[PDB]
DNA sequence: TATTTAAGTATTGTTTGTGCACTTGCCTGCAGGCCTTTT
DNA sequence: AAAAGGCCTGCAGGCAAGTGCACAAACAATACTTAAATA
């Protein structure tokens, strides 16, 4: 298990192979790896933060198939479970939640929600502005609670 | 004789204030020694005991606070909130008028609370204060 | 135009009802408990204040307030044959001794009256008193609020109250409504008229904040009148008790306020409010079979069954597959009673008055309850040993209760009550794109001039020039975007005109910066140092 | 120690200046400031149902909220929750706290007759012993017994103001909170403002926070501040109002003070200026010579220092163009 | 014989005044450190 | 090679330039009081 295989150094050359395998495009690889050459500077345990923050960013950078076909959803969380070798599902959504809930304020977030134009304003107007209509994020969204009901559906069914 | 040795003639508390108060009032207690020239040097990022204490100025006393608080916490509403329970209980007074203090004009704070309740408060907080006087 | 004038005036749902006939459950138990401590207080006052015949009868009483809030009116006893005369000074009213002296008699002057149906503002009205009312008469003073009058004052005017008693047809009695810090107040005055003062006193506490008595009681209340109706996660209950613990002097105005917010918001965002109660299980929508179907509850349940239920037929079945079978599966278990309310008033109500326990917290101990570590809270006391396995209560994970709840995972509540009032103005300052989306073109190359001059504001020094800024924003403003908005208006004949001043950029840069230094004099951050020279200031707030 | 002066500036006249302050406020991010106003005006029904419970709301946020203080309050407010009561619309209490010229004493006795004057209550007006704080604990004792609607809304812009700040005036606003039967509506500007309540003033407003960000100019806030443009201008117009030897006079000054920004080093002598204001036969002595001079001193309008050096403050250019607008 | 308040009284509130200060360069006053010799 | 007469340089001996400014008093007009004119 890679995973719990902590206190390893991904170097530009490393975390553009991370990100490479993957194959990401040009502004969100070279996020990943500004924020990586952040997060160095802040870490607590390397493999966690990383895993998080790259599902979570490929999570949205491909939301015209993932919302499109549920399939790849598990499919992505099938080839990084086995490329960081981990345990389980249940130890990746931990992951990809968690980070998810630490970089959905960082501005490069809105930036490439925004930015790609795929899908935030609706959600910045009413927590600065302090609607008592905004979610309460003790619920899941209803479009990643249908990206999670399909996909397990198909799996299952 | 168990009343022939002592007046008895007075009818360091444990002040009610709280964790934020405490804090607040055990900076604002820093510059009773410690003039603005060596704050930035003995509180920065990387006897006066006995004399009438010399005049604050805010937003220092938010500086020493966020900097001796135990990145915890920005917040300020509940900061200022017992700020003005402090000047309420004038512990740290202001040597200007009663009225226009909670504008920013020429206005200064100094504390009026006595050393022994400063030892008191921070053995109570725990945060020892024998550091930052030296001589 | 005309608003430079000074303040004039101008002339010109069955979620609610459930708030309603609900919230008002909540007002009138707190409003209860409110009058109780009341006329707990004005009983007590109004007791301690006689029946203390001291053979000395030469030294007026005096009643200490602990922790007074000073805002506690009081009463008199009617008390026929003599008048009771309430007296009240305030550190306002109090500038001297002399002028203390003349309005407190006029006060009591006109009090006399109002009890009667020429005279002297000085103590001679105490003696030509029985005279000319024919009562003997009998104040009481009501020092509003000591701390922040000047102690000499105070002192001299007890000194010249101490002849009153040289006339026998009057007698006094003094209320300090100290702040606290009885101490603080036998720091100031004269020991020899503390010696005149500690003839007879009582040290009677004011404070709504004593062994929770109050705290604990009202904390029951509320858990009462929200029992088996929703829930509150330990999110919810410790940050209460962090908020609480701040706020000395006035927990319990806070805690409703914090309770009625959460309420409030609950009840005017949760759809799920009107499936506390069966009579409105026909309340249900297409659309709310779609919400009940993203609960944390509904997924962990699903997968629950996934794993348990290895046959995945029955799953699939009660799943989405049936809409009257899956609501029956929901409403299946909305009857959790969740005894941890009931078990909590147990243990609450039990080591109250069978192990009688007084100086803990009701509030903390259903954190622990929630949480389990009631064991290492109990233990505190070392008395409910023999009773921690028959006041024992593990906590039970009910389930369902994702949408019958309240927690602040949003920090609305928070956010909207205690907000960082200066850490929100710098975000939004420095930032300002998450608030702000023919002329569009320098409001999307040029920030607005507010944030863009708050970001060179940044890097300056404790004092700065008025004209080295100038001149560093100077740099920031493009001349080439400036000729582009001043003639990007031709309608106008004067702005043409303007807009073809071959010096009109510097001249602007001088005209958006006195407006922004202007306006950003008033909102606190920057300094007029010295003004008749503002030659140079000083940028008062720092990022952090 | 040259540090940049903000003598040595572009002035602009107060028209020019006015106007591109109006064309720029007016003009310069209307689609945002309309796009967030819009946006924003949705949360007035969670403002309503937020005042039903009395939650004193105050606002912050930067930028001026005077025009959207009196926007919210005047046309969504008071008479859509009028109308919800169940007849003239609740009379909107708007406090120009901005104005320093507000007092707790007569906007209290608006105050009074505004709430119920149900009995002559006028009887307990009394000496200064101040009714304004007893009689609002009576009319609190009052208002505790009576029903629960709103029978006034009073609305402060810029509850930091000059005067209403005034921990005596704060105190009154706060007892004054306390009632239920009215609505606390207001907004501050100074980033401190949570420096002005305790606990007790807390309690007594119960104060729910709201941000408001619109980024306005704060267009009647620049009315009553006042800044160094709001001297050698001063001066200028004194000149163009004088008689034609102090004229001469000052024209001869400004020449041998312009000769060698107008700088100290540059002016001349009081010797050799006596010696010429009597050479061109203008000057018969110092006396008269100091008299005609004091009305240029008397405004402030040339400097002296020491030599006996009569230096012009105001600079070479404006120096300059007095020469060539005004005195030839 | 009483509602008009107009003038007047008592008081607030504030204005610059300075009275004192305490700061930050200045070369020289001083004193630990380098030269010398002898075994 | 080191220890003892002698002489050279780093530390500061020092204090006027000098601004801040915290003391004071009337301050400009507050806020309110008390006698008079009219029904």
């Amino acid at each position: 298990s890679l995973l719990v295989k902590k206190y390893c150094k991904m170097t530009t050359e490393e975390i553009i192979r991370l990100c490479n395998d993957f194959e990401l495009p040009r502004e969100v690889a070279y996020k990943i790896v500004d924020e990586y050459n952040i997060n160095a500077s802040r870490l607590v345990c390397p493999w966690q933060l990383v895993c998080g923050l790259v599902l979570n960013c490929t999570f949205i950078v491909f939301n015209e198939r993932r919302r499109k076909d549920p399939r790849i959803d598990h499919f992505i969380v099938s080839k990084m479970c086995s490329l960081m070798l981990t345990s389980k599902v249940d130890d990746v959504i931990e992951c990809v939640k968690l980070v998810k809930e630490l970089i959905i304020g960082e501005k490069w977030f809105r930036d490439l929600q925004i930015r790609y134009d795929d899908f935030r304003y609706d959600e910045i107007i009413f927590r600065k502005l302090g609607s008592m209509l905004q979610t309460t994020n003790i619920l899941v969204t209803d479009d990643q609670y249908n990206i999670w009901k399909k996909r397990i559906e198909m799996d299952l069914a | 004789i168990k009343l022939f040795l002592s007046t008895d003639d007075n009818l360091s508390q444990t002040y009610d204030l709280s964790i934020i108060s405490k804090y607040l009032l055990i900076a604002s207690y820093i510059c009773s020694y410690l003039e603005p020239r060596y704050d930035a040097s003995i509180f920065s990022r990387k006897n006066p005991r006995y004399l009438q204490p010399s005049l604050f100025a805010i937003e220092r006393l938010l500086a020493i606070f966020q900097a001796i608080f135990p990145s915890l916490m920005k917040a300020n509403i509940e900061v200022f909130q017992n700020l003005s329970e402090l000047h309420t209980l004038k512990l740290i007074a202001t040597t200007m008028n009663k009225n226009i203090d909670y504008l920013s004009p020429k206005v200064r704070w100094k504390v009026n609370v006595p050393w022994e309740i400063i030892k008191e408060i921070s053995e109570s907080v725990h945060f020892n204060i024998s550091d930052y006087f030296s001589d | 135009a005309d608003a430079q004038r000074s303040h004039y005036t101008v002339y010109p749902e069955k979620r609610w009802e459930l708030y309603h006939q609900l919230h008002s459950h909540f007002h009138d138990q707190v409003d209860h408990i409110i009058d109780n401590i009341e006329a707990d207080l004005k009983a007590e006052i109004s007791d301690l204040l006689y029946s203390e015949t001291t053979q000395k009868r030469r030294c007026f009483n005096t009643i200490f307030l602990l922790g007074s809030d000073s805002t506690t009116k009081i009463e008199l006893k009617d008390e026929s044959s003599r008048y009771n005369v309430l007296i009240e000074l305030t550190p306002k009213e109090s500038p001297n001794v002399r002028m203390m002296l003349r309005r407190s008699m006029y006060k009591l002057y006109s009090a006399a009256d109002a009890e009667e149906h020429d005279v002297s503002y000085d103590l001679s009205l105490v003696e030509n008193f029985k005279r000319l009312f024919g009562k003997d008469l009998a104040m009481v003073f009501n020092f509003k609020d000591v701390d922040s009058i000047n102690f000499n004052t105070l002192d001299n005017f007890i000194i010249l109250l101490k002849s009153a008693f040289k006339y026998d047809h009057v007698k006094i009695s003094l209320i300090f409504n100290i702040n606290t810090n009885l101490s603080n107040i036998e720091k100031n005055l004269r020991q020899s008229t503390i010696r005149l003062l500690k003839r007879n006193y009582h040290k009677l506490d004011v404070s709504s904040n004593k062994g929770f008595k109050y705290g604990n009681q009202i904390f029951q209340s509320f858990l009462d009148t929200v029992d088996g109706k929703l829930n509150l996660s330990d999110r919810f209950v410790e940050f209460i008790l962090s908020k609480m613990a701040n706020n000395t002097n006035h927990n319990l105005q806070l805690l409703t306020k914090m309770l009625d917010y959460s309420l409030m918001s609950y009840f005017f965002q949760n759809a799920f409010s009107v499936f506390i109660d069966p009579v409105n299980v026909d309340f249900l929508n297409d659309d709310y079979l779609k919400i009940l179907s993203r609960c944390p509850t509904f997924m962990f349940f699903v997968e629950g069954l996934i794993k348990q239920h290895a046959p995945a037929d029955e799953i699939l079945s009660l799943l989405t597959n049936k809409n009257r079978g899956l609501e029956e599966f929901f409403v299946e278990f909305l009857v959790r009673e969740n005894p941890i309310n009931g078990h909590a008033k147990f243990v609450a109500r039990f080591l109250e008055e069978e192990l009688n326990i007084t100086n803990f917290n009701l509030i903390e101990l259903y954190h622990n309850l929630l949480i389990g570590k009631l064991d290492s809270y109990l233990d505190r006391w070392s008395a409910c040993k023999e009773y921690k396995d028959r006041l024992h209560f593990e906590p039970i994970d009910t389930i369902f209760q994702e949408l019958f709840t309240l927690d602040n995972r949003s920090g609305l509540l928070t956010q909207s009550i205690f907000p960082s009032y200066k850490s929100n103005i710098e975000d939004n300052l420095l930032s300002w794109e998450q608030v702000l989306p023919l002329s569009g073109d320098l409001d999307k190359i040029m920030a607005p001039v507010l944030g863009q001059l708050f970001k060179l504001y940044r890097e300056a020094n404790m004092t700065i020039n008025i004209y080295d800024f100038y001149i560093a924003f100077r740099e920031t403003l493009p001349k080439e975007e400036i000729l582009n908005f001043i003639r990007k208006d031709p309608s106008n004949t004067k702005l043409l005109e303007l807009a073809e001043t071959p010096d009109a950029f510097d001249k602007v840069a001088l005209i958006l910066f006195m407006q922004a230094i202007f306006a950003f004099e008033n909102m606190g951050l920057i300094k007029f140092q010295s003004t008749k020279s503002y030659d140079l200031v000083e940028k008062c707030v720092w990022r952090g | 120690k040259s540090r940049h002066t903000m003598s040595m500036a572009p002035d602009v006249t107060r028209e020019e200046f006015s106007l591109v302050s109006n064309f720029f406020n007016e003009n310069f991010q209307k689609r945002p400031r309309q796009k967030l106003f819009e946006i924003q005006k949705k949360m007035f029904p969670q403002y309503w149902f937020e005042l039903t419970q009395g939650f004193s709301l105050l606002f912050y946020g930067v930028g001026s909220k005077r025009n959207f203080l009196e926007e919210f309050a005047i046309d969504y407010l008071s008479p859509k929750i009028a109308y919800s009561q169940l007849v003239n619309s609740i009379p909107c209490l708007i406090l120009n706290g901005y104005n320093p010229s507000c007092n707790y004493r007569d906007v209290f006795k608006e105050i009074t007759d505004l709430l119920v004057p149900a009995e002559l209550t006028r009887s307990e007006t009394k000496y200064w012993g101040n009714h304004v704080i007893l009689q609002i604990q009576k009319m609190i004792d009052f208002y505790k017994n009576q029903p629960l609607d709103i029978k006034l809304i009073l609305v402060v812009h810029n509850l930091d103001g000059p005067s209403i700040r005034k921990n005596t005036f704060q105190t009154m606003l706060s007892f004054l909170s306390v009632i239920r039967q009215i609505a606390i509506v207001a907004s501050t500007d100074h980033i401190y403002a949570p420096l002005l309540w305790d606990n007790m003033k807390a309690q007594n407003y119960n104060f729910v926070f709201h941000d408001i960000s619109n980024f306005e100019p704060s267009t009647v806030e620049s009315t009553f501040q006042d800044v160094m443009k709001m001297g050698a201008e001063g001066a200028k117009y004194v000149l163009q109002s004088l008689t034609v030897n102090s004229k001469k006079m000052y024209k001869l000054l400004i020449e041998t003070q312009m000769q060698n920004r107008g700088t100290q080093r540059t002016g001349v002598e009081l010797k050799l200026f006596n010696h010429l204001c009597a050479a061109d036969f203008i000057a018969s002595n110092e006396i008269a010579l100091r008299s005609m001079l004091r009305e240029f001193i008397e405004h402030k309008m040339a400097n002296i220092t020491k030599m006996e050096i009569i230096w012009v403050p105001y600079t070479y250019a404006e120096l300059e163009k007095l020469l060539k607008t005004v005195l030839n």
